């Protein structure tokens, strides 16, 4: 009897954490939210390059997509013990690659410290590759 | 060159306007923006109305003509009465001519509905100005012109629909009372003729578009017309048969019949009752034969969402619920109507299965009505047994979490009534749904959760014995389910549901001590489970059970060696060791609830001492090491510990209130020393590092300590019983610790919670501390006013707390304002009017209330110099400021209290309760009454503020206002009429005689 | 595949804030009243491909109303907004609805009660019934907490495409480009980062 008739598939998730991401608007000299959701470190199984990929909750829209460059440095913000700021030279969340000053904030200091640990591990992976 | 249209000095280029318009509507980015600004300026140009005729004739672009009509509408609604009669007639004829022309061209009629509809609304705006006093022939001509053309007839139904809307549905806020009554009476007088035309079209009409348009107008008429037009003509029969059969008319017809069901109707008339039954029979028969039978799966249909099915089914739910809520007793009396009654309800059951939250709530409101009635009405429930049985399943399967407060409440109430009507049926349904979770056929987290919510919701409806057997059965079954499931994801879901259910059955817990003890001990074990949500649910369940069963923890239970609260306290360090701070605070709060049940004071204080042992020991060690070494407060970790100590005190004080005093006494003096120590560090850090310091984790942690100290003090004083101890022991150290600190910090370092704390103090004991209240004012008044008097946005919390504080001081300790220097009392009046000009209700409402209370306070003082001086200085400031906020259109939420205040001020004068003259000498005759001077002042003031009003308008308004100043609802009416008249030219002064 | 969406409602109800959050992800705390209208494209990725809303965010304050109903011409869908902390915003919903449907007779419309994040709610759930007879969808939303914040667009999209199974899906994530540090913009970076590190992040009391 005849019977009735994301582009992340190439990647391993090294780390996942809930975060709020901000971009600095120098024009207004103020921090602006870019998205809240899961921040993931994805290792491409072909190139072994690790990126940050972050998607807003509800819409699943990308608010961060960039290589974790070995040259980047996580720096504290004056207001927060659970956030890092860093310059990013090429983020393609909104299409064309652009530089940003990012700040990413977590639920706790432990999460922030863990993120930094993983961020550095990924930098080291991006150096060997 | 697009800005050429703004020239106006030159003739208007129409092809250029159509460019700008096209660019706006179709264009993009930068181009759209520029065209936008130009168009907006063009439209707002006050002489642009002159260009309308030119645009309407010579433009090709229908959007241009739309905007032209907007411009004309501005003229018609604001400035019409400035136009000569001849010009008003010329405009009127041009509009009418343009509509007829567009309707007589079938191509235009079909393709330009937006422009025609806009034209029709423009016509109706003219009718509102002109009709019927300056256009008695309008309706006869309209009725006449209908016979000429089908397009014109259809369009005339749109005009009549809009007119009915403007006169009866939207008149209340847009017209004076007198003008609305005039247009209502006018339409009513000519309705016989309008109805005749509408009935004729429906009786002998082939055009579905014309029939639908006519039925749309009828829907609007049904809002106001007498029932005889429906019941004493053939129209009911037409609506409930013919128009239900064709789907083009079905949607509007069902809406008409819903409104028919709401008509005011004779209650004691057998013919009318038979007619009411009959149209319902006819309607449901048409649905069952032409749309879908009673058995149809509406859930499926609705989900598929073909064509207009969703709206149809929404409208059918509205019709059935509306009709049955009014008429189901009609269908219950005769047994030949039983099938109709049950089929209608079966349709509702089917509708209630639709997966659409807002539709479900609509049906649920009806079910609540029904089952409430079956719970009380004699000899009814047996009719509905099968309806109710189905409904039990529908509600159980749709139960939401108690967090959805209103929906959960509605569902619970329905399910409680249903449970009472047949407990066995409810019980069987729940036990069988539980078996389908256990056998896996219906297992899911959503499904077990919803079922648990349902089971919890009917707590207290069964007899104690029936409930006992039911709960044991449920708990055994859920426990078994929890065993079955693999992995703690699944086990945690079931455990939380077990926790949920047990917490909803306190009667069972109170009868079964061993079980209750076991449950508590299990929650304690779960307070070690770090799996997400488990510790939270355990702590939340603990406090919930305590809130309901607290007595059982404070007595010594049979075969226990001590009250269980002692056992909880003994082991508290072990119990709470793995919890987050917020969870620990909940735990201590729950213990506080139990301890307040102990009414022996010595025992209660001992329990309180024992509960607070760990916070108190940590506190003591910190206080000793902190004061001996003030550096220790720099430590991030210490600041956190101190904050958590204070928060624990707040938690326990929250549940113990007055009983907390011994613990407060233990920490109070060192806590105020800590407040000062912490204050210094913040001030030090701000100076050393800048205003940025207030954002830093360390300073935020320090400020948290100060705010939690204030919260503790607020919490205790708000609940205190011994107010003598509050005044004699607590208040003076408090004011010393906080007031100078507040005043002497920079704005950005001042805590608004200080204001809130002081509000509580004045509220509770302000009568007993007159000198304390003065100190409060002197410390916070000017420096806070200076923070908030530059704009409406800065320092939002201070703004709100500031006017709350002034409000309670003005209510409790008015003498404190009598002590102010005149210049500071002037700032007080300025501060009150500043609050009036706020758009935030939190500040605006308090401002108006303080003014009314202040007036009352001044009135109380009687005929003394201060009161007489107050009126001479401030009466007219309050009257004029109130009028400003009344009339500027930016403060509409405040209308009611503005009106009350104005009424109070006016009544003072028209009762002669102000002894002295308000006018300064050399202003009016020496003998002039305050009444006469007030009239003169207001007339002059309104004339200046609103120069387009006539003297006659202003005089009539003021005459009305002063006569009505002891009748608030009428007074408010007069105010609203004025607010209408100030938006236009040539308002009728006789309106104020309504 | 694009649709004109008109957003209407009283001043201060959160129309612009809601749209801006959807456009950029930012939450604007300041109230800057819209002058007439702001038009912005908004794209969602669906299982039926991308859907574009041409969002006409109109002014709710009478003095900034601009073309008013002129903005509604050829709208294919609408959101009517009020603020559950302001009753007058709800009292004016029939007025907005009236003006809107007179120009757009047969379009899907969502009624949205914004600011459900605020604890002291003034327009209670049981008061909100206007949508029923008008066949509007209703959502409680919060532009601030993001409660239900995609729902208005998901519902409208389902109505417009005529597919009740339409889902929003994750927009594909292209592999990002490898970076090269320009030594000429070395001192510039330090300056901009210095400023960013010493400007405090907003809402440090929030969960994220
Ligand atoms: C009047 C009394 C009559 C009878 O009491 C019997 C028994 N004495 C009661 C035991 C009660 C308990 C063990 C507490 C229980 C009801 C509560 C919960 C939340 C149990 C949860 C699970 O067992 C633990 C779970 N496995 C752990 C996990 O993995 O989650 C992360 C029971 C039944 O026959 C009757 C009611
Ligand atoms: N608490 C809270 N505030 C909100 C929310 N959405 C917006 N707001 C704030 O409320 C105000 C709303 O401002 P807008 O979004 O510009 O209001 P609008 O409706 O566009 O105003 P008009 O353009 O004048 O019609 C701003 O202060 C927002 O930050 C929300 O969900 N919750
Ligand atoms: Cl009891
Ligand atoms: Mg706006």
């Amino acid at each position: 009897f005849e019977p009735v008739v994301t582009m992340e598939e190439d990647e391993e998730v090294l780390y996942k954490v809930r975060a709020k991401l901000f971009r600095f608007d120098a024009d207004a000299k103020e921090w602006k939210e870019r998205g809240t959701g899961d921040c993931k470190f994805l290792k491409n199984k072909k190139t072994n390059k690790v990126r940050i990929l972050m998607r807003r909750d509800k819409t699943l829209k990308i608010c961060a997509n960039h290589i974790i460059a070995p040259e980047y440095t996580l720096k504290p913000n004056v207001g927060s013990d659970r956030s890092w700021v860093y310059a990013c030279t090429a983020d393609i969340a909104e299409g064309e690659a652009e530089a940003f000053t990012f700040a990413i904030r977590f639920g706790s200091k432990e999460n922030a410290d863990k993120f930094k640990e993983e961020f550095e591990k990924a930098q080291e992976i991006n150096k060997k590759a | 060159s697009m800005e050429g249209i703004l020239d106006f000095s030159n003739d208007l280029d129409i092809a250029l306007l159509d460019q700008v318009v096209s660019t706006f509507y179709q264009g993009e980015g930068v181009q759209q923006k520029q065209a936008q600004e130009i168009l907006t300026k063009f439209q707002d140009n006050p002489d642009a109305w002159e260009k309308v005729d030119q645009i309407l004739q010579f433009s090709t672009n229908p959007q241009s003509k739309f905007i032209a009509l907007s411009i004309l509408d501005k003229l018609i609604t604001r400035k019409w009465k400035l136009l000569p009669n001849d010009h008003r007639i010329g405009i009127r004829n041009f509009v009418v001519g343009m509509i007829i022309s567009m309707c007589q061209d079938d191509e235009v009629f079909k393709t330009q509905k937006n422009l025609i509809n806009k034209s029709d609304l423009t016509l109706v705006q003219i009718l509102k100005q002109e009709w019927p006093q300056n256009w008695p022939e309008f309706i006869p001509e309209l009725i006449g012109s209908s016979s000429s053309s089908v397009n014109v007839c259809e369009n005339n139904m749109i005009v009549l629909k809009l007119l009915s809307e403007e006169v009866f549905d939207f008149s209340a806020e847009q017209m004076t009372q007198a003008k609305a009554l005039h247009l209502k009476n006018s339409m009513s007088k000519e309705f016989e003729q309008i109805f005749k035309l509408c009935f004729q079209v429906l009786e002998q009409g082939s055009s579905s578009s014309l029939i639908v348009a006519t039925l749309e107008s009828l829907l609007r008429y049904l809002h106001w017309i007498p029932y005889r037009y429906i019941y004493e003509t053939n129209i009911l029969e037409l609506l409930s048969t013919k128009f239900m059969t064709s789907p083009d008319t079905r949607a509007i017809t069902l809406k008409c019949l819903t409104e028919v069901s709401n008509l005011k109707i004779p209650q004691d008339n057998d013919l009318i009752k038979r007619q009411t039954v009959l149209f319902f029979q006819n309607t449901l028969q048409q649905i069952a034969t032409s749309v879908m039978p009673v058995t149809a799966d509406l859930k499926a249909t609705y989900a598929n969402a073909n064509g207009n099915d969703q709206s149809f089914l929404q409208d059918l739910a509205m019709f059935l619920t509306t009709y049955l809520a009014r008429n189901r007793a009609l269908l219950e009396s005769d047994e030949s109507l039983r099938e109709l009654l049950l089929n209608a309800h079966q349709y509702l059951i089917q509708l209630s299965k639709i997966e659409e939250r807002e539709l479900f709530k609509t049906t649920l409101d009806y079910w609540h009505n029904l089952v409430a009635d079956l719970f009380y009405e004699p000899l009814k429930k047996h009719i509905y047994e099968e309806i109710c049985s189905q409904l039990r399943l529908v509600i159980i399967e749709n139960m939401v979490r108690p967090e959805e407060i209103q929906l959960y409440k509605s569902e619970r109430e329905v399910l409680v009534y249903l449970t009472h009507l047949n407990v066995i049926d409810t019980e069987e349904i729940m036990i069988s749904k539980l078996a389908r979770q256990i056998d896996g056929s219906e297992w899911s987290w959503h499904n077990i959760n919803t079922l648990s919510w349902a089971i919890g919701s009917i707590s207290g409806t069964m007899s104690e014995d029936t409930e006992k057997r039911f709960v044991v059965t449920v708990i055994k079954d859920l426990l078994g389910l929890c065993e079955q499931k693999r992995g703690k994801d699944n086990k945690a879901v079931v455990a939380r549901d077990i926790m949920y259910v047990v917490g909803e059955y306190p009667r069972f817990l109170k009868a079964h001590w061993n079980f209750l003890r076991t449950v508590i001990l299990k929650l304690f074990e779960f307070m070690h489970e770090t799996h997400e949500g488990v510790q939270d649910m355990a702590c939340d369940t603990f406090i919930k059970i305590v809130q309901k069963c607290k007595y059982h923890f404070v007595i010594q239970q049979p075969r226990e060696s001590e009250p269980f609260i002692q056992t909880i306290i003994r082991d508290i360090q072990k119990t709470t060791a793995d919890l987050q701070p917020q969870q620990v605070h909940t735990f201590y709060k729950a213990c506080g609830i139990i301890i307040s049940e102990e009414r022996s004071v010595a025992e209660r204080n001992r329990l309180l001492s024992d509960l607070m042992q760990l916070p108190n020991m940590a506190w003591d060690t910190i206080v000793e090491q902190s004061t001996a070494n003030p550096t220790l407060l720099l430590d991030s970790e210490t600041v956190k510990i101190i904050a958590n100590i204070i928060k624990t005190n707040v938690a326990v004080c929250t549940s113990m209130g007055a009983d907390f005093y011994p613990q407060l006494g233990h920490i109070y003096y060192n806590m105020l020393q800590l407040y000062r120590a912490v204050s210094s560090m913040i001030s030090t850090q701000v100076a050393a590092e800048g205003l940025i310091a207030t954002k830093t984790p360390k300073v935020r942690g320090l400020r948290t300590i100060k705010k939690e100290i204030l919260k503790l003090v607020e919490t205790y004083i708000s609940k205190a019983r011994n107010l003598d101890d509050v005044v004699k022991v607590l208040v003076e150290p408090l004011l010393n610790a906080v007031l100078e600190d507040y005043m002497n910090n920079v704005p950005d370092a001042r805590d608004a919670e200080v204001l809130n704390c002081m509000t509580t103090v004045v509220e509770k004991v302000g009568h007993m501390i007159p000198q304390g209240v003065i100190l409060i004012l002197q410390s916070v008044f000017e420096c806070t006013l200076d923070m908030i008097n530059k704009d409406f946005t800065e320092y939002p919390e201070h703004r709100v707390e500031f006017y709350k504080l002034l409000k309670v001081i003005n209510e409790k300790s008015f003498a404190a304002f009598l002590e102010l220097p005149p210049a500071a009392f002037k700032l007080f009046v300025d501060a009150i009017c500043w609050a009036f000009k706020h758009n935030n209700r939190d500040v605006e409402v308090n401002g108006l209330q303080i003014a009314l209370d202040l007036v009352k306070n001044i009135e109380r003082m009687g005929n003394v110099p201060f009161a007489n001086e107050f009126h001479k200085n401030y009466f007219f400031i309050f009257v004029s400021e109130t009028f400003f906020v009344l009339t500027d259109s930016d403060h509409k939420s405040g209308f009611s209290k503005q009106a009350l205040l104005l009424m109070k001020l006016i009544s003072l004068v028209y009762d002669n309760k102000i002894s002295v003259p308000l006018y300064q000498e050399a202003e009016v005759p020496q003998g002039t009454s305050n009444q006469v001077y007030l009239s003169q002042y207001l007339a002059n003031m309104l004339s200046n503020a609103f120069p387009h009003l006539t003297s006659e308008q202003i005089a009539s308004f003021l005459s009305a206002l002063t006569k009505q100043c002891k009748d608030l609802v009428v007074f408010k009416g007069t105010l609203r009429d004025f607010l209408v008249q100030i938006k236009e030219v040539g308002g009728d002064p006789t309106d104020y005689l309504f | 595949v694009q649709f004109k969406l008109v957003l209407v409602g009283d001043g201060g109800t959160g129309k612009t804030t809601f749209v801006k959050r959807h456009l950029t992800g930012e939450f604007e705390k300041k109230y800057v009243a819209t002058l007439g209208v702001e038009v912005h494209p908004l794209v969602f990725h669906t299982n039926r491909g991308p859907i574009k809303f041409n969002v006409w965010d109109t002014a709710g304050l009478e003095k900034f109303g601009g073309l008013r109903d002129g903005y509604y011409i050829q709208a294919q869908c609408a959101i009517i907004m009020f603020d559950v902390t302001s009753r007058v915003t709800y009292k004016n919903v029939p007025n907005w609805h009236r003006d809107l449907v007179r120009v757009c007779e047969n379009i899907p419309i969502v009624l949205c009660g914004n600011k459900v994040d605020i604890k002291d709610r003034k327009v209670k759930a049981k008061s909100i019934v206007f949508h029923r007879k008008k066949n509007l969808q209703y959502y409680d939303i919060s532009a601030k907490s993001n409660y239900n914040f995609e729902k208005p667009f998901l519902w409208l999209a389902r109505k417009l495409i005529g597919d009740p199974n339409l889902e929003f899906v994750a927009m594909p994530a292209a592999a990002p480009p490898e970076v090269v540090m320009d030594p000429a913009l070395a001192a510039q970076y330090e300056h901009d980062l210095e400023v960013a590190q010493t400007t405090a992040l907003p809402d440090e009391d929030d969960d994220l």
